[PDB]
C-alpha cells in the first residue's frame, strides 16, 4: 500500500492486574466520509489473543487472512494445538513485526497500525504495538492515531508506571477505556459512535462486548454558545 | 521384450505402468487404515504397530489434518505421505486465498490426484508409495 484509501481510527488498549483490555470503534472511513459501519476492527486470535488494527481496512482484511492461515498451520501436526502448543500473543505479535519490517523494507508498506492484546500461558500480560514502519514497543496502555495523544493521557492517570497495574482492577480499566472512546468521540472527526472491546483475562475466559455505544454526552452547555465573540443573540 | 518395470513411466506391452504397481506393493506391506463415510460425516482409523514399549504411547501421530475440515491417512511409506498432505496443504491453502470458501472435498481430491497422477509421467520422479483415505465434511455433506 503507497497510499491509504478506506482506513480505520486510533485503537486504545491498557493493562490491568489480571489481564488486559482493548477497544476500537466500527468505522471504515473514506477519507471523510464516514462510509462503512459495522467494520468489525478486534480480530481474536484463538482465546488469549485479540489483534487490534487501524489503518487502510484493506491491509487489515490481509492481516486478519494472514492469522487465519497462522492458526491453521498451527494446528497441523500438533496434538497439543489446543494445549501447550497453542498460539501465544507473543509468537502472533513476532510474526506480524516482522511481516510489517520486511514490508516496510521492501517499501511496500502494510499501511496499519496494530496492538496485540493478550495472556501469556504463565498469566503475564502482553501489550505490544507495531506500525507500518516496524518500529515495535510496549507500554503499561497502547493507542493508535488519535487515541496515542488523547486516550493515553487518561489511561496513564489510571496505569502510569508498572507498579500501577496489580492494583487496577478490571472495571477501573474498563471505565477508563470507555471514557477514552467517548473523549475520542468528541474530538476525532474520524470515529464513530459505536465501537467494540475485547478483555483479556487470565481467570476468565476472552470476552468480547460487540455493539457498544459511547453514552453520558454532554452537549448541554452548547445551547448556551452564542456566535464567535461579540454575538449576542 | 523386457526391462519395462525397470523405469517410471514406462508402459509395458499389455499397457502397465509395473512401477506403479510395485510402489502399490509397497502400499500393501504398510499397516492397515481404513476411513467410514456416516450419514453426516466420516471417521478414520489406523493401527500404530508398537515395535517396542520404548516408544511414547499416544504420540507418534499418523492422521493428518488438511485445513480445518480434511482427514487424511494413510498406509504405506509413511514419509510420501507426509509429502503428499504437505502439497495438498499448499493446494487447499491457496484454493481458500483465491476462492475465499474452503476447499471443497472433490476439489482437494482433484488436487492430490493430479500431483499422483503427475508423479507417473516422468522416469525421473519415483511414483507414490502411498495409499490415502480423506475426506470430510463442506457445503455439500
Amino acid at each position: 500500500t503507497q497510499q491509504p484509501i478506506v482506513t480505520g481510527t486510533s485503537v486504545i488498549s491498557m493493562k490491568y492486574d489480571n489481564g488486559v483490555i482493548i477497544a476500537a470503534d466500527n468505522l471504515g472511513s473514506y477519507g471523510s466520509l464516514l462510509r462503512f459501519n459495522g467494520v468489525e476492527r478486534l480480530i481474536p486470535v484463538g482465546d488469549n489473543t485479540v489483534v487490534g488494527i487501524s489503518g487502510d481496512i484493506s491491509d487489515m482484511q490481509h492481516i486478519e487472512r494472514l492469522l487465519k492461515d497462522l492458526v491453521t498451520e498451527n494446528a497441523y501436526d500438533n496434538p497439543l494445538a489446543d494445549a501447550e502448543e497453542a498460539l501465544e500473543p507473543s509468537y502472533i505479535f513476532e510474526y506480524l513485526a516482522t511481516v510489517m519490517y520486511q514490508r516496510r523494507s521492501k517499501m511496500n508498506p502494510l499501511w496499519n497500525a496494530i496492538i496485540v492484546a493478550g495472556v501469556q500461558s504463565n498469566g503475564d500480560q502482553f501489550l505490544r504495538y507495531v506500525n507500518l514502519l516496524g518500529v515495535t514497543y510496549s507500554s503499561p496502555t497502547l493507542a493508535t492515531g488519535f487515541g496515542a495523544h488523547m486516550a493515553n493521557p487518561l489511561l496513564r492517570k489510571v496505569v502510569d508506571r508498572e507498579s500501577d497495574i496489580p492494583k487496577t482492577t478490571v472495571q477501573v480499566a474498563e471505565e477508563a477505556i470507555v471514557n477514552a472512546m467517548r473523549v475520542l468521540y468528541y474530538r476525532d472527526a474520524r470515529s464513530s459512535r459505536n465501537f467494540s472491546l475485547a478483555i483479556i483475562d487470565k481467570n476468565t475466559g476472552l470476552t468480547f462486548k460487540k455493539n457498544l455505544q459511547v453514552e453520558n454526552m454532554k452537549w448541554d452547555f452548547a445551547k448556551d454558545i452564542k456566535g464567535y465573540g461579540t454575538q449576542k443573540i | 521384450g523386457t526391462g519395462y518395470d525397470l523405469s517410471n513411466s514406462v508402459f509395458s506391452p499389455d499397457g502397465r505402468n509395473f512401477q506403479v504397481e510395485y510402489a502399490v506393493k509397497a502400499v500393501e506391506n504398510g499397516t492397515t487404515s481404513i476411513g467410514i463415510k456416516c450419514n453426516d460425516g466420516v471417521v478414520f482409523a489406523v493401527e500404530k504397530l508398537i515395535t517396542s514399549k520404548l516408544l511414547v504411547p499416544q504420540k507418534n501421530v499418523k492422521i493428518q489434518v488438511v485445513d480445518r475440515h480434511i482427514g487424511c491417512v494413510y498406509s504405506g511409506l509413511i514419509p510420501d505421505g507426509r509429502h503428499l498432505v504437505n502439497r495438498g496443504r499448499e493446494e487447499a491453502a491457496s484454493f481458500k486465498k483465491l476462492y475465499k470458501t474452503p476447499i471443497p472435498i472433490p476439489a482437494f481430491a482433484d488436487r492430490l490426484g493430479q500431483y499422483v497422477q503427475a508423479h507417473t509421467l516422468y522416469n525421473s520422479v519415483r511414483p507414490f508409495g502411498v495409499s490415502t483415505i480423506f475426506g470430510g465434511v463442506d457445503k455439500n455433506g
